[PDB]
């Protein structure tokens, strides 16, 4: 977090500094591919040098800017986030059966959808319309649906 | 009286032609022919 | 005259807190030497020219030269090295390690007169071989105006003993020279 | 409906055509004046800091002053071009083809000629006006006196037009001469050029040597006799090395006023290599500082500073030696020799005079002048007489001047306009009468008459006589080989293929668009 | 064009009954306190100058300038 | 339609779609009309201008019933009740058409646009170009097309791979063949210049004997990604990061191609052409991850030198090179074009 | 409007709509202001127009290319046909004045068909299948020239090429022209006669001199000159040699640093000592390499210290400086070299080897330009043109440049045409021929379509001063009589309308595409209905 700065006395040490950080990443990310795990949740920017690996044991990569987005993601699967690169533990790993990526509005957008069993929470409404203005409204007027179930838990 | 904050009392024929803009390109030569005159010899610029 | 200076940038690191100690040491003994050097030769008038960069000579060289009762003059203009070169006969000191005796000039009285709340530095007397002799002049006067215009009096005086010099021989002024060529053309301007 | 924006002219119709010939006419009627030795100079004035400049060069006249019409800056670009390429005839060119726009506006109006016939009148024209003055070129070259002397004959001619033609026998001499000194080197700026004011214009004189305006730092003598002259381009003052990356690591400053006396090390080490080569002077283009100049005293070597890189090209080839870096090796390095040097003043300036140098590759020349404009003038006036004398050293042929070369050209025009016949003929007879107006104007700047006088020198040359020319100072036809009016052949040439490749540009316009300024 | 020169932009329905309704209330507020023997009094300045002080009813409302036309 | 903004961009479109979006609507009301005009483009991409009209329509036939005692909910009763009804209605005018198994619906679409009649050509080269996607997948960024400035219309012609400009000039550029029997296509992110690598730039030297060595250092770790691929035998090199003259004089002497500059879009298409992959170093590349074709040719095009890549027996990316008079031509016909594609 | 503010776009006042009648009348005009401008620049008798640009600085061409694209317009439809003969220009290279005449011909035919009630599709329907009966009758009557031998297909070249060098400024020359841009493409070629490269030929200007001394130099021509002119100008190989093993670094003489930012600390002295020694050990070691491999003349991209200025001149060593790297790739490809990145990679093969380098001194000052020299047949050829003018320097670059563009397209096979006028008139008959046989609506699609390509021979009989009419009707009446389709319209004069006697001929692809985009651009242009422009 300070003065991040690259140290080479000699010319030994600047020969195997190129291939020193292909080889950190390689070992951190062996121990993730060897759990089994196809896909991992990113919060922030990833660099290159750490995509290169993950597409060598087929992982997923997904993007999640800010906070409350990435928030309501271990909720579906039952996933506890750690700070560290090492490898998860076991129990803290979800589970999501299928991940399919197709055109709805012109976009590419990721399915997260679950099935029967395993069920998952903070489950989504997809909404198409014809005009945006509508769908302003209808996103409020489900909210008042929703507000409508809380009713039936306090009294 | 210069036009910046600079005063210059001069009898000399020279000077008084150098600090003194003429808008006569024929009469801003006579200001060289002083040059002339005080460069090569330095007495009687202002008669020539 | 100052502490070590190179042009090319220098990074001093102190690894030990005793260190600083023999830095502050030799800082004063660097400059210390240089004026022990000049005290061997009996020289009591140094002049500096005008620095850049780091100053001409530090605060703490200033008690060096001021025990040994010598005098110190700094800022003089880099163009005027070549009149004092010649003036007082003495060859300019680049280095402190070709500073020596024979490079030294000679003054019999150096006095720096204070009146009417002006100084003046007035050398009296030059005692050297020189084949080029120097001239100093002061002038004085009631503004700018007037010692602007009484310098300017004296450019024409000193030019009138160049033309002497150069040209031997004058001619009669006050008329004479402008009668006498108008009168000895005309009789030849009839003829042609 | 207008397709252009707003603020556009445009003239698609005869005010086209007249705007683009009378555009000319106001060019050609400013240079017009200026043209033979009885011309007259013109004045500039500038529109910031009232700088005042006064040339006779019809080429600085057409860029100074600000012309927003196309059809002058195609007289105008024609004029840098042959300032550029020969260094002569600006004028001529500015003149001749814009009579060429003349004639030609008299046929399209008048005699209602396409304008493509009277482009391709000229193409025939001008291939009869080239070829006649090839077989009129002589190449004295054979013979070194003969080649020498027309080099005088040529410098009268073109400083005849300036203020100098007074003084013009004195100063072809110091032109001829200066050429010599070249040995077929067309490169101008090997001679230096220091202009003083004062003094009468006729003390202008050409020292053997190099006169340098710089002056010794400090203690160096002014002259000493057998002096070795030693050049230097590079560094030498506080070298930095190469590389910008170099730092010292000082633990403590005794150990720091060691690593600063090691740079004075390097100095003296560098100065004591010099010294091998037993040179009484040293000169380097680059400033020097005092601690290195002071070693040069014990040595008893001469220093000289603040020399610029195109005076060292100019000191390189008067003083014949080797601009020498890297004094490691004595060997293959070479250094000048020069018998004097002694530093002079002209003026309120001292100088620094070489004499008895063994290269005679290059020299200066130094002008007088009453003021600063006649400098000025001088300094431009021998710009343009020096020019053709190095580009006769390349091809040596010759023709004669004086009117007589423009109207042998049209004794070849009027011949090949009866085999053409067609509508061309009148505009191949327009480019003869085109030719009539160079020696037609000599004689308007000098109070003469511009059809008798005219009409004498014509009938001279249909008898036989090739050899006849015009004198301004009699007024009559006088022979141009015993008056010695004579002129290169390359700039006999530029003027006629440029004013002819000129007057092509604006007949080709029918439609001048102008898009709003910027 | 502009078709209409006079009040091109038109106030119906609802809101022009409420603005006759609520300029009306307006003219009976103002003498509410002109009514009774306690009743207070009232003073008027017309642009001649003259001061007219009275509690009547005609005398208040014909010496005031209302902008509003129902009213 | 022709209209121009305040920018002076000219742009000429019949498009509902396209038309609204260069005017900036103001009015509350009108901003619906561009929202279903942008929806009906988003999806199927055909009827924007239809929509709008019949949207339109049935505003003013509400208009006199406004202006009646009807409600403004009576009268949604009935548009919402009546679209019930013709949605099955379009499931009875469709027919299943399984049957003779592309070409008629490609030529209808280009219908009130340009080129419409020139369908008999270039409606031939819009029915391979979805028949590359594969079902479930139909890529929209594989059909992009390049638009040409100058030439004509008529001289277009299909590619079975993607096309990209070079938008640099490299010094050992020429140097390379431009004609390749078979090319070996090596997808880079390395970026092979001289320069600081990761992030940080900052040198120690106590010694002048261990200067020289920091040099040489530099130049042996950007000749040893250099050698690599040379020793996998790639003939081509993509990269993103920009790629100096030293890295490209090197693959002159090898007769080894080089490029750089190229958008991530270009190169996505690059991956499924010729079915290579990405490798973002060059220590990880192996001989089975690259990619070839029949052959390599570089045509230049309007004064602009593309890359073909064609011949590959598999391919899901199609590029098409447009020519036209107007900058306007070349942006109507792949308009056409990336509307027919829609369709099909 | 009900007196509420209706504003359905942003800057409604600012934008102006046109529609009807009235928006088709501004179009047609707005196209025939640009083709009367066109219509006299058109033909060897045509005229130059000058440019004044925004700068100061004037142009005067005869191009429609040029000229429509310094030119500052308004209308829309006038900056459509600024693109047209863009389109003309970047890819044939020939015939922009003739596309922009033939598509307003075009839009004066359909302003009479609008006016009679016809819709503006059907015109355009009318022209496309028009356009295709055109280009398949022309096709048919050529012929292949391609039986011929080299000996032959010069002469081909040559015929071509003085066509496009005229109705240009300094046409005095063409032929002097023609012959030095047949031979670029003799030396540069294909031993297959096809697909030859047109980026190896560079156009490079000089001002001064005359137009006489143009001439064809194979090599490199760069404006800097030798570093540390003490060495003779005109270097020379030695007596018996393989080359003069021209030399090219991009990288500048320099003791070896890192790219990325260092701190050296020198700690003694005997640490600064050091680095004296290994200073100039470096430069000694440098100027070593290059006299090893037998180089001579030297080219740095980045130039080189003072230092090197007297190591070079004592193993005589031509070098130059601040070279452009745009510059390095016509360097090696002239000498056949290869550009050495470092010492260390320095060998005898990757030299380069010309025939001479050599300066010219040009004119009194100006600046050093340098001059390669080729001994055999190489692939790079420069073009050297000098004129007395700027302007003439300017235009005899982009008028050789046309040129070349005729000469390229002439190597695509089994394509050629004659020009004159000759071209449109035998495509005119044959689409009038057609319009009778369908007759139906399109009946008068194809007279106007005729009518068109009509107007280009009638315009060619405007700058000669002839009688269009009487002229057109001897072309139509003569390829009724007989089938020989070579007659066509002499502006110059020299009799013999056959244009096999002429020698005039013209590429067929760039009589192709004047046709398509003439034909495809009006298209657009019908349909244009609702114009909204907003204010500036």
């Amino acid at each position: 977090e300070t003065k991040g700065t690259v140290l080479l006395h000699n010319a030994q040490e600047m020969l195997d500094f190129s291939k020193g950080e292909e080889k950190q990443i390689d070992a951190m990310m062996k121990e993730i591919a060897d759990m089994g795990v196809e896909c991992i949740v990113a919060g922030a920017g990833v660099g290159e040098l750490a995509l290169h690996y993950l597409n060598r044991y087929g992982i997923l990569v997904l993007k999640v800017p800010s906070k409350f987005e990435l928030r309501r993601l271990c909720r579906v699967c039952g996933a506890t986030p750690l700070p560290r690169l090492g490898a998860p533990t076991p129990e803290e790993l979800g589970l999501v059966e299928t991940v399919k990526t197709m055109e709805i509005g012109g976009d590419r957008v990721t399915v997260f959808k679950q099935e029967q069993g395993e069920i998952s929470r903070t489950s989504t409404i997809i909404l198409r319309g014809a005009t945006q203005n509508n769908l302003d409204d209808i996103e409020r007027a489900i909210d008042d649906g929703v507000a409508a179930v809380k009713g039936l838990m306090k009294p | 009286k210069t036009s910046r904050g600079e005063i210059i009392i001069s009898n000399d024929g020279h000077t008084i032609l150098k600090q003194m803009a003429i808008l006569h390109p024929v009469a801003r030569m006579l200001v060289e022919v002083s040059a002339a005159q005080d460069s090569e010899a330095g007495d009687g610029t202002t008669s020539v | 005259i100052s502490p070590p200076k190179p042009d090319t940038e220098n990074n001093i690191i102190v690894n030990d807190y005793r260190q600083m100690d023999k830095i502050l040491k030799e800082e004063r003994a660097y400059l210390l030497n240089i004026c022990k050097k000049i005290k061997k030769a009996k020289c009591n008038v140094l002049l500096i020219q005008k620095s850049i960069l780091r100053d001409a000579v530090n605060d703490l060289a200033l008690h060096f030269l001021s025990k040994l009762n010598i005098m110190v003059v700094k800022d003089i203009e880099r163009e005027e090295i070549e009149f004092l070169s010649k003036g007082l006969g003495c060859k300019p000191i680049a280095d402190i390690e070709l500073f020596t005796e024979d490079r030294l000039g000679s003054a019999d009285l150096v006095e720096e007169i204070d009146s009417d709340g002006s100084k003046i530095v007035r050398v009296t007397g030059i005692r050297n071989n020189n084949a080029r002799p120097t001239v100093s002049v002061v002038i004085r006067g009631a503004n700018n105006m007037i010692i602007d215009e009484t310098e300017r009096s004296l450019h024409d005086a000193l030019c009138v003993i160049r033309c002497l010099v150069k040209e031997r021989g004058l001619i009669a002024g006050g008329g004479a020279p402008e009668i006498e060529i108008s009168r000895r053309l005309s009789k030849e301007a009839r003829s042609m | 409906v207008q397709i252009f924006g707003d603020q556009v002219t445009e003239e698609r119709a005869e005010n086209a055509r007249l705007s683009a010939f009378v555009g000319a006419i106001a060019v050609g009627d400013l240079v017009k004046s200026t043209l033979g030795p009885k011309g007259m100079d013109k004045l500039l004035q500038s529109a910031s800091s009232n700088t005042c400049m006064v040339t006779n060069d019809g080429a600085t006249i057409l860029k100074s002053i600000p012309l927003d019409n196309p059809a002058a800056k195609v007289l105008v670009n024609i004029s840098k071009v042959q300032d550029d390429e020969v260094g002569d005839g600006t004028t001529s060119v500015t003149v001749l083809s814009a009579e060429l726009l003349r004639e030609a506006e008299k046929l399209i109006d008048q005699s209602k000629i396409h304008p493509q016939t009277i482009i391709e009148g000229y193409r025939l024209a001008s291939a009869a006006a080239l070829d006649a003055l090839t077989k009129a070129a002589v190449d004295n070259s054979h013979d070194k006196t003969m080649f020498r002397e027309d080099l005088i004959h040529i410098a009268k001619t073109t400083l005849s037009s300036k203020i100098l033609s007074q003084d013009k026998d004195h100063f072809a001499e110091l032109a001829t001469n200066a050429i010599l000194r070249l040995k077929g080197s067309t490169n101008l700026e090997h001679i230096q050029i220091i202009k003083i004011l004062g003094g009468k214009l006729s003390d202008s004189f050409l020292d053997e040597g190099f006169i340098l305006a710089k002056k010794f730092g400090n203690n160096q003598p002014k002259r000493i006799e057998n002096a070795k002259i030693l050049i230097a381009n590079t560094t030498l003052d506080t070298d930095k090395v190469k590389i910008f990356g170099t730092k010292f690591k000082v633990d403590s400053t005794a150990k720091l006023a060691q690593l600063e006396k090691a740079e004075r090390e390097k100095m003296k080490n560098k100065i004591a290599k010099i010294s091998k080569f037993g040179i009484n002077t040293f000169i380097n283009r680059q400033l020097i500082y005092d601690y290195p100049e002071q070693l040069f005293t014990d040595l008893g070597i001469n220093s000289i500073e603040h020399a610029d890189f195109e005076g060292v090209e100019r000191l390189a080839l008067v003083t014949g030696g080797e601009v020498v870096s890297t004094f490691d090796e004595p060997s293959k390095c070479k250094l000048g020799e020069c018998d004097v040097i002694e530093e002079i003043m002209l003026g309120e300036q001292p100088f620094l005079k070489f004499s008895g140098c063994k290269a005679g590759e290059a020299c200066t020349i130094v002008l007088r002048g009453a003021t600063d404009q006649t400098l000025d003038e001088a300094e431009r006036s021998l710009h343009d007489a020096l020019s053709v004398l190095s580009q006769t050293t390349k091809e040596t042929r010759t023709v004669l001047g004086g009117g007589c070369a423009e109207m042998v050209m049209s004794k070849a025009v009027d011949t090949e306009a009866q085999n053409i016949d067609g509508k061309k003929s009148l505009a191949v007879e327009a480019f003869a009468r085109a030719l009539r107006q160079l020696p037609t104007i000599l004689a308007d700047n000098a109070g003469f008459d511009s059809s008798e006088l005219v009409s004498k020198l014509r009938s001279s040359i249909y008898n036989g006589i090739s050899t006849s020319g015009l004198d301004l100072n009699n007024g009559t036809i006088a022979d141009m080989r015993q008056l010695g009016i004579v002129e290169s052949y390359k700039l006999k040439r530029a003027v006629v293929s440029s004013a002819s490749e000129a007057a092509e540009v604006l007949l080709r316009v029918d439609n001048i668009i102008r898009a709003r300024p910027r | 064009v502009v078709f209409m020169n006079a009040s091109q932009e038109r106030t119906t329905g609802r809101q022009a009954q409420i603005s006759n309704i609520t300029a009306a209330k307006a003219v009976a507020d103002v003498i509410r306190t002109c009514l009774g023997p306690k009743a207070m009094l009232k003073m008027l300045l017309d642009p001649m100058g003259g001061l007219v002080l009275t509690n009547d009813g005609h005398a208040i409302l014909r010496e005031i300038d209302v902008a509003h036309p129902a009213a | 339609i022709l209209i121009v903004t305040s920018n002076q961009k000219t742009t000429i479109s019949n498009d509902g779609a396209t038309i609204l979006k260069l005017l900036d609507v103001v009015h509350p009301a009108a901003k619906t009309l561009v929202d279903i005009s942008r929806a009906q483009d988003a999806e199927v991409g055909d009827g924007t201008t239809s929509v709008t009209i019949l949207a339109g329509e049935l505003m003013k036939e509400a208009k006199p019933f406004l202006e009646e005692g009807i409600s403004s909910h009576l009268i949604m009763k009935g548009y919402r009740k009546a679209v019930s009804l013709a949605v099955e209605k379009i499931n009875e005018l469709a027919v299943d058409i399984t049957s003779e198994k592309l070409e008629r619906c490609a030529r209808t679409a280009m219908s009130s646009k340009l080129i419409h009649n020139n369908a008999d050509f270039f409606v031939k080269m819009c029915v391979d170009a979805v028949l590359s996607l594969d079902r479930n997948d139909l890529d929209d960024k594989l059909i992009g097309i390049k638009k040409i400035p100058g030439g004509a219309m008529e001289e277009s012609l299909f590619i079975n791979g993607v096309a990209f400009k070079k938008t640099f000039s490299y010094a050992g550029f020429e140097q390379q063949p431009k004609k390749f029997n078979n090319p070996k296509i090596l997808s880079l992110n390395v970026e092979l210049e001289l320069k600081a690598e990761k992030d940080n730039a900052e040198v120690r030297v106590e010694h002048v004997e261990d200067y020289q060595a920091i040099v040489d250092a530099e130049w042996q770790l950007i000749f040893e990604k250099l050698r690599q691929v040379e020793e996998t035998g790639a003939n081509i090199v993509l990269s993103k990061l920009p790629i100096g003259d030293l890295a490209t004089q090197f693959f002159a002497d090898r007769n080894i191609f080089c490029a750089g500059r190229v958008s991530a879009d270009d190169m996505n298409r690059v991956i499924q052409a010729v079915g290579g992959s990405i490798q973002s170093t060059t220590s990880d590349i192996k001989p089975e991850h690259l990619g070839t074709c029949a052959l390599f040719e570089e045509m230049q095009i309007g004064s602009e030198r593309y890359n073909l890549f064609q011949g590959c027996p598999q391919a899901k990316t199609c590029t098409l090179l447009l020519r036209g008079g107007a900058e306007q031509v070349i942006a109507e016909v792949e308009r056409s074009l990336h509307d027919a594609i829609m369709i099909v | 409007e009900m007196g509420r503010p209706f504003i359905i776009v942003k800057d409604q006042g600012n934008k102006k709509r046109q529609h009807g009648l009235e928006a088709k009348k501004s179009h047609i005009l707005a196209a025939r202001s640009v083709a009367s401008i066109i219509k006299t620049s058109l033909g060897p008798r045509g005229l130059d127009k000058i440019l004044i640009s925004p700068d100061g600085e004037i142009t005067i061409t005869n191009d429609g290319a040029t000229i429509l694209s310094q030119m500052e317009l308004d209308n829309e439809i006038a900056k459509l046909l600024v693109q047209l003969s863009k389109s003309q220009d970047d890819e044939i290279g020939d015939g922009t004045t003739g596309v922009v005449v033939l598509a307003s011909a075009l839009l004066d035919q359909a302003l009479e068909l609008i006016q009679k009630g016809i819709h503006p599709i059907k015109i355009a329907n009318g022209f496309d299948e028009a356009a295709k009966l055109a280009i398949s009758k022309l096709e048919e009557t050529c012929d292949d020239i391609s039986a011929s031998n080299d000996e032959l297909f010069r002469d081909f070249l040559l015929r071509a090429a003085k066509t496009s060098l005229g109705s240009k400024i300094v046409s005095k020359d063409h032929d002097r022209f023609a012959e030095m841009a047949v031979e670029a493409v003799i030396n540069v070629m294909d031993k297959d006669r096809k697909d030859v490269d047109f980026d190896l030929i560079k156009m490079q200007g000089r001002v001064g001199g005359s137009i006489s001394d143009s001439k064809l130099i194979n090599g490199v021509i760069l404006d800097k000159d030798f570093s540390h002119p003490q060495m003779p100008k005109c270097v020379l190989p030695k007596e018996g040699s393989d080359g003069v093993k021209l030399a090219i670094l991009t990288c500048p003489f320099e003791p070896p640093k890192p790219k990325t930012k260092h701190k050296l600390d020198i700690s003694s002295v005997e640490e600064y000592q050091k680095l004296q020694t290994y200073e100039q050990d470096k430069f000694k070691e440098m100027i070593d390499d290059v006299k090893k491999a037998g180089a001579d003349v030297v080219i740095c991209q980045w130039g080189f210290d003072d230092e090197a200025n007297h190591l070079l001149l004592q193993n005589d060593l031509p070098a130059v400086r601040w070279v452009g790297g745009q510059e390095l790739e016509h360097i090696a490809i002239s000498t056949n070299g290869r550009i050495v990145p470092r010492f260390q990679d320095l060998s005898k093969d990757k030299l380069g080897t010309c025939s001479r380098i050599y300066e010219q001194e040009f004119g009194t000052t100006k600046d050093r330009m340098l001059i390669i020299e080729q001994s055999k047949e190489t692939k790079t050829v420069t073009c050297f043109v000098r004129g007395s003018n700027k302007m003439i320097v300017d235009e005899a670059e982009r008028a050789l440049h046309d040129s070349l563009c005729v000469v390229r397209n002439l190597v695509k096979d089994s394509r050629v045409v004659y020009g004159g006028g000759a071209a449109e008139v035998t495509m005119s008959l044959a689409v009038s021929e057609e319009a009778d046989k369908q007759r139906g609506i399109d009946q008068y699609a194809f007279r106007g379509f005729a009518q068109a390509l009509d107007t280009i021979p009638m315009t060619l009989a405007e700058n000669s001063g002839l009688d269009p009419i009487g002229t057109l009707s001897t072309l139509k009446s003569k390829q009724l009589k007989e089938k020989i389709s070579n007659i066509g319209v002499d502006c110059l004069g020299y009799g013999s309308n056959d244009m096999k006697e002429l020698f005039v001929v013209d590429p067929f692809i760039g009589k192709k595409q004047q046709i398509l985009l003439a034909t495809q651009l009006c298209r657009m242009i019908l349909k244009i209905d609702n114009v909204i422009i907003s204010g500036k």
